[PDB]
């Protein structure tokens, strides 16, 4: 049946190349030789032997067959190297998580300045991906890697989220512990900075509006390579991390171990004047210091930027493919 | 889309195991000791309860399609509690997964695990994850058990006595087939039916529907009690074999 | 890691800018023509130009302007870079020294913004108070020029107007105000502010908002006379002021766009203009005196003077001499004359400025059979279509051959003693139903011609309509003798077919040299093309003759010489074709892990792919399977535009953000996906951009062989006629490099205090990084002009290394001996 995975070989898969790298093994983009359906093969490497099978793809196989959503990649099955005949102690063979392909990532698409956003655009991006979100998060899943490079985009404008690696169910009544260091630093939130450890689903909420702002830039909004000179940016901006705007920050850890160069004011809105003003108010909230008064996804969706967006419009993004070669004259 | 994981009892005279000669009293037996190895291994390294039972469960799916003659049990179990941590976000090394098998194991029975326990386990984690279908999201009785108790009102000694010995009658549950034949939701309702017997409690009275009878039809749509009542005659039958009696 | 070492044989030609001022001394006219990173400082006199001084600039030239603040008795330079650096320069002459100061200077970069459409926009006041800048779509940024502001510390008003099209400082205003035209979903407008330093905002300006032109495109700031401002766009020209308004649209602008304007008489009267096609206009504005003793702006005419350069900037300079800045082709000085001559001209030349134009390809060919390439460049565009023939003699020596239509790719068939260029002139739909070549052209004047009459898509049933007035696209194979450099033979490919790419090769058992030219169909409709030939030509006995035909269903991007077979790009796919006995090409296999394989170059049986984006792929013909095979590809995301191999190890590539990068195979072997990934070591921003690379060398060997201490040679050609050459070190000689010019920087004195190290950081909008693996050539080869202290300040504590000799000291005159040498390679 459908439902057997693991047996079914990747024989069945013409390999086409390989379009990336990941944690457990290379990525290949692949067609079915039965149906011709473009997919794309996740190759997990158990022969480490170290700890078995990777825990980062055990959340994915765990995680992705529970969530049914649009803005959610499905995992299509899962298909194995041709394996040893009657011999599993030899067998080092490796197992494939097929996926359904997506033309584009967001930071591809970005990185080769090739695509342009309209408000419209923004839109019908912002609504899929937060009510994905919401999808995921009423199920009490986390995220807990949300990147341009982990936003699919088929051409047609749906966006799907993808690389569940570092996802973990969330506990409101129980406070568990959990790996404080989870989010690149580009798109971590400043709990996790000052070292929360114990993190609320809106990690993946100050991500996405990270997100939002760099939609309207072009740019990711705080780019650095250390985790103070990253407190430093988002300061500036979202204002210095402080006993009134965020009340609980003095029992975080490194509160005053790391600290801003002044305490800055908040100047999101000027800064950002040239956003919309309905977009503008979701980025002060979606990037709001204190998690416990930084909006939900659903609080997002019943926002006057996405509420009133109808996703049968997709609005499918700017992608020139032709005279993108030649050169404005 | 998603596995079938549930047997009717008549199938189980038609277990790999079964049909390569093994008794119905020996398969049984062999599950109880995997099973309560399992268990014991995960206590002593403090495992959360849903990592112990989902290991179990791996365990009694895993021998639906192999023989016991041909895998020895206890590497299974060890491997079974390995993944079962990784699946449940309740990591152990395979090394500490040993060496505390090794403890509670005698010298024969850590045989099984032949001149090199560790590798013996790696490798049979490809042969695991295969025979589970990669369906490794597992639900058990203890969650419905409070799920259900929560909407319960009234003393609040005389429920958590119910859901004590119901908690106790679930943990008893992992060493039967009754994981493989009926879905946890069941399993929670029949301990707190049998519970309820046991105590002489009432509990229609504490749910919103205080003259609905059948006051788990609330909680489990169309269980009829012939279910009840298979699981709870199964239940006890492990404690009049044994030299153990009920809780209460 | 990867060393390299990369040096420039011709500076840019192309003319981004020119202004006329008084920047040497309050008495002289100045002519300042800046290239891009190259500024230019003449002199004008009676007879022409007279050079003063060139600067070079550790930054591309976005805007410059000429300012005189009260106090100052000359014309200062305010220069702002792509990167975000500004300055204000000041010319200071010693008897016979001559030097430039910074007297003010910073980076005005903000941390978060949009970058405008129109690109950056720089005004200065009339009373000069302040600098405008438009960097980022919503934002307006002012520099005031008080005395203390030596940094040139902004604020940032905020703009309601998202996207603006143009804005300059007005004349005659009680407050410095702005005047901009902005697009908005409603059509494009006009409205004025006036800017507030006391107040840091904008208040509301001297007049009303008017709906102008949908495509109005350039603002004219016209003086106190008249006063307001003129509005040009693409079929009228309007002057706004308060309550007057006029609006002339005379049929003659509509035909050709304009780009460029510049003010003739300081009182206002008269304005040039010019548009794409090379024509020069006179706007002349027509003066009414009342009574009252007030002058107003009675009506507006124009008159079309002659035909120039396609002309990016317009000078008026003095007396009829008008410089023509042009960026497509040459530029020029020109002479105003106020009777025509017999043909009904106004304009005659006086001067021509080579331009290389944009090299949209180039070949490297021993034309002489000298020692030396000679290169032979597609350069320049549309009338100023031309072929270049470059050879070194100390000057280059440049011959030009005039094609009045766009070149697009070049190679050379020796066989033949012949080159095959691919052109494209523009026809427009005219009252036949057909179109009409607005002038005649290479492939219109050759010997002997011939048509496609090929019946592949002649199926069509799809619809495409015409409308009279539009342009199109006509596609031609030319052959050109490679002595007389006359055109022999053109042949016109398919209504809507582009001719994309062109190789000169035999195929397989097939002894005859053919020209394989590969195309796309290219609809309006279509996003991608969906159609494409492969046409296999003969050149022979003064004729071209059609072998062979193969039908793609994608556009043939590149093709190359693949050992006996073509290799060929179809938009995702890379294929390789054999020649069969019976002269038509078969497929033997493909490679489909693309997003658009717009570069291909091939060494031995291994293949460099470079995709629109996703940078560069390593493929390898495995002839004991026949088919292809990733052996290690980029994955970092790179928008290309040209790729070249350097070894069997190392790969060139070109960005469109003006950048270039070398990837190495890792050649560890531990894991498969170490191979398959290509480690980009080297990054080095270069400031030009890259269509061609092309191995060879303009030097000529003295006899045998001769090498310096640099390995390999790869030319380049860019958009700005810079032309570059990329060349390989050892690690002992990088070293010895980069730590000379970490003390060279230190000793250099930078036009507008800019870090070197900087300026050659790899850049993108999203990622900024330090270059790495590259020697910045022009800072090397600079050690020879700096002054003999400078010279022992920079060899002092400089030790050597991984050689015969160890750790060797260096003194000024052995350094001096190394870098000579180097000189030597272009
Ligand atoms: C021909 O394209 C490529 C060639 C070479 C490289 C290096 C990249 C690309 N590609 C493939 C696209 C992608 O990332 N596709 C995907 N990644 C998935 C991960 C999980 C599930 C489904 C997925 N689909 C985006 C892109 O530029």
């Amino acid at each position: 049946t459908e439902s057997d995975w693991g047996k079914r070989c990747v024989d069945k898969f013409d390999i086409i190349g390989i379009i990336g790298e990941g944690t457990y093994g290379q990525v290949y983009k692949a067609k079915d030789k039965d149906t011709g359906e473009l997919v794309a093969l996740k190759k997990v490497r158990l022969d480490n032997e170290k700890e078995g099978f990777p825990i980062t793809a055990i959340r994915e196989i765990k995680i992705l067959r529970q969530l049914i959503h649009r803005s959610v990649v499905n995992m299509k099955e899962i298909v194995t190297d041709k394996q040893d005949a009657l011999d599993f102690k030899k067998d080092k063979g490796a197992f494939y998580l097929v996926f359904e392909y997506m033309d584009h990532d967001l930071m591809g698409l970005l990185e080769s300045g090739l695509v342009h956003f309209s408000e419209d655009h923004i839109k019908s991006f912002m609504k899929q991906l937060m009510e994905g979100l919401e999808y995921c998060h009423k199920k009490n899943f986390l995220h807990r890697d949300i990147k341009c490079s982990n936003i699919l985009l088929n051409n047609s404008g749906q966006i799907k989220l993808a690389d569940f690696g570092l996802a973990r169910l969330y506990n409101s009544e129980e406070s568990r512990p959990y790996t404080n260091k989870v989010i690149t630093l580009w798109y971590r939130p400043p709990e996790l900075l000052l070292g929360e450890e114990r993190y609320t689903p809106a990690i993946d909420v100050w991500s996405c509006g990270c997100i939002l702002g760099e939609l309207f830039t072009k740019k990711p909004i705080f780019q650095a390579n250390l985790e103070l000179a990253q407190l430093e940016l988002i300061s500036r901006l979202c204002g210095s991390p402080c006993p009134a705007v965020w009340p609980d920050v003095i029992r975080l850890p490194y509160f005053n171990t790391m600290k801003p160069k002044k305490q800055y004011r908040r100047r999101l809105r000027e800064e950002f004047s040239f956003i919309p003003s309905a977009a503008l108010d979701l980025l002060d909230h979606m990037l709001t210091l204190d998690p416990s008064k930084r909006c939900t996804a659903e609080q997002t969706l019943q926002s006057d930027f996405l509420k009133d967006v109808e996703l049968s419009k997709m609005a499918p993004p700017d992608l020139p493919h032709w005279q993108d070669c030649h050169e404005l004259w | 889309t998603k596995p079938c994981w549930y047997w009717d009892k008549k199938d189980l005279a038609h277990t790999p195991s079964q049909l390569e000669g093994l008794d119905p009293a020996t398969e049984a037996r062999y599950r109880r000791e995997g099973a309560r190895f399992i268990f014991d291994v995960g206590t002593r390294l403090g495992l959360h309860y849903d990592t112990l039972a989902t290991g179990i469960i791996y365990f009694h799916r895993f021998y639906m399609f192999h023989s016991f003659k041909q895998f020895p049990r206890y590497v299974t179990g060890a491997c079974c509690l390995f993944l079962a941590g990784k699946v449940e976000e309740t990591p152990k090394k395979c090394k500490d997964i040993i060496k505390t098998a090794r403890s509670l194991l005698n010298d024969v029975q850590f045989g099984q695990f032949g001149d090199d326990p560790k590798e013996e386990v790696m490798v049979l984690e490809r042969i695991l994850l295969q025979t589970i279908k990669f369906d490794l999201q597992v639900e058990h009785p203890y969650q419905f058990l409070l799920k259900y108790a929560k909407q319960l009102k009234g003393d609040k000694n005389k429920i958590q006595k119910l859901v004590q010995m119901a908690w106790t009658f679930v943990n008893d549950s992992l060493c039967t087939t009754l994981s493989l034949q009926w879905e946890p939701e069941i399993i929670a309702v029949a301990v707190m039916y049998l519970a309820g017997r046991l105590c002489k409690f009432e509990i229609q009275e504490w749910t919103s529907k205080p003259m609905y009878r059948r006051w788990w039809e609330q909680f489990v749509q169309d269980v009829p009690v012939d279910v009840l009542e298979d699981i709870c005659h199964q239940i006890l039958d492990l404690y009049s074999q044994g030299k153990q009696q009920m809780p209460h | 890691m990867s060393y390299n070492y990369v040096v420039t044989a011709q500076k840019p030609t192309a003319v981004n800018g020119c202004v006329t001022g008084h920047f040497t001394s309050a008495e002289d006219l100045n002519l300042l023509i800046a290239k891009n990173t190259r500024l230019e400082i003449y002199v004008v006199t009676a007879e022409g130009l007279r050079p003063v001084k060139e600067v070079g600039m550790y930054g591309k030239i976005a805007v410059m302007e000429l300012f005189r603040p009260k106090g100052e008795s000359k014309d200062l330079l305010f220069i702002l870079t792509a990167k975000y650096n500004a300055c204000i320069l000041e010319y200071k002459q010693s008897g016979e020294s001559i030097d430039i100061i910074t007297r003010a200077h910073g980076n005005v970069q903000d941390r978060i913004g949009r970058p405008s459409e129109t690109g950056i926009i720089g005004i200065i006041d009339p009373e000069c108070r302040m600098i405008g800048l438009r960097l980022y779509d919503g934002l307006f940024k002012v520099i005031p020029l008080d005395r203390d502001n030596k940094e040139l510390k902004a604020f940032n008003i905020r703009l309601e107007e998202l996207h603006v099209i143009d804005v300059k400082f007005l004349y005659g205003c009680q407050a410095p105000t702005i005047c901009f035209v902005y697009q908005d979903p409603q059509g494009r407008h006009v409205k004025t502010y006036e800017v507030s330093l006391r107040e840091k905002e904008f208040n509301k300006g001297p007049w009303k908002q008017e709906n102008v032109e949908a495509e109005a495109s350039m603002v004219i700031a016209v003086p106190e006379p008249f006063g307001g401002a003129i509005i040009i766009g693409q079929e009228s020209i309007t002057y706004h002021n308060g309550d007057k308004y006029l609006a002339i649209a005379p049929p003659i602008i509509k035909q050709s766009t304009i780009v460029c304007h510049n003010r003739v008489d300081p009182n206002g009267s008269r304005y040039l203009l010019g548009d794409m096609e090379g024509r020069l206009f006179m706007l002349l504005l027509e003066k009414e005196e009342q009574m009252d003793g007030t002058v107003t702006l009675k009506d507006l005419r124009v008159e079309l003077l002659g035909e120039t350069s396609i002309a990016e900037c317009l000078t008026y300079l003095d007396n009829g001499v008008v410089f023509v800045g042009s960026r497509l082709g040459d530029s020029q000085l020109v002479k105003l004359n106020v009777d025509s001559n017999e043909q009904g001209s106004y304009v005659v030349a006086m001067e021509t400025f080579t331009n290389l134009g944009p090299i949209v390809d180039m070949c490297v060919v021993d034309l002489e059979r000298q020692g030396q390439g000679q290169l032979v460049t597609c350069s320049g565009a549309f009338k100023e279509g031309s072929l270049r023939i470059i050879r070194n003699g100390q000057k280059l020596h440049i011959r030009t051959v005039p094609l009045y239509e766009s070149p697009r790719k070049i190679c050379y068939q020796e066989v033949s003693q012949c080159f095959g260029v691919l052109s494209s002139r523009i026809e427009v739909q005219d009252t036949s139903g057909g179109t009409t070549a607005l002038r005649p052209s290479a492939s219109t004047q050759a010997l002997s011609s011939s048509v496609s009459s090929s019946k592949l898509f002649s199926s069509s049933t799809a619809p495409h309509e015409t409308s009279f007035g539009e342009e199109v696209e006509v596609h031609n194979l030319l052959i050109i003798d490679q002595h007389t450099f006359e055109v022999l033979h053109a042949h016109q490919f398919l209504q809507n077919e582009y001719a994309l790419s062109l190789v000169s090769c035999k195929l397989g058992k097939d002894p005859n040299t053919y020209f394989i030219v590969g195309t796309a169909m290219v609809y309006p409709e279509e996003a991608e093309p969906k159609q494409g030939r492969i046409v296999v030509f003969q050149y022979s006995d003064g004729k071209l003759q059609t072998v062979a035909e193969k039908e793609v269903k994608g556009a043939v991007y590149s093709m190359v010489e693949f050992n006996g077979k073509l290799l060929a790009s179809i938009n995702s796919t890379v294929r390789l074709y054999e020649w069969t006995t019976e002269k038509e090409l078969r497929t033997e296999c493909n490679h489909y892990n693309n997003i658009m394989a717009l570069y291909l170059k091939t060494k031995g049986d291994f293949i460099l792919v470079g995709d629109l984006m996703r940078s560069v792929l390593l493929l390898a013909y495995k002839p004991m399977e026949g088919n292809f095979e990733e052996i290690a590809r980029d994955f970092n995301p790179n928008w290309m535009s040209a790729v070249e191999i350097l070894d069997d190890d190392n790969f060139l590539g070109a960005e469109n953000a003006f950048n270039l990068f070398v990837c190495q195979k890792d050649s560890a072997a531990t894991t498969d996906e170490e191979r398959q990934h290509l480690q980009e070591v080297g990054l080095f921003h270069l400031g030009e951009f890259v269509n061609v690379f092309c191995h060879g060398s303009l030097v000529m060997q003295n006899l045998g062989e001769t090498s310096t201490p640099t390995q390999g040679s790869v030319l380049f050609g860019t958009v700005n006629g810079m032309i570059g050459l990329v060349t390989s070190l050892s690690e002992s000689w990088y070293n010895l490099l980069l730590d000379m010019q970490n003390r060279l920087n230190k000793v250099i004195k930078s036009v507008g205090k800019i870090e070197h190290s900087f300026w050659r950081s790899f850049h993108t909008e999203r990622k900024t990084e330090p270059a790495t693996g590259f020697i910045d050539g022009d800072l090397i080869e600079s050690f020879l002009d700096i002054s003999r202290p400078k010279m022992q300040e920079v060899v002092a504590n400089l030790q050597y290394d991984d050689g015969s000799g160890m750790k060797r000291e260096a003194t000024a005159d052995d350094l001096i001996k190394v870098v000579e040498e180097l000189t030597r390679i272009h």
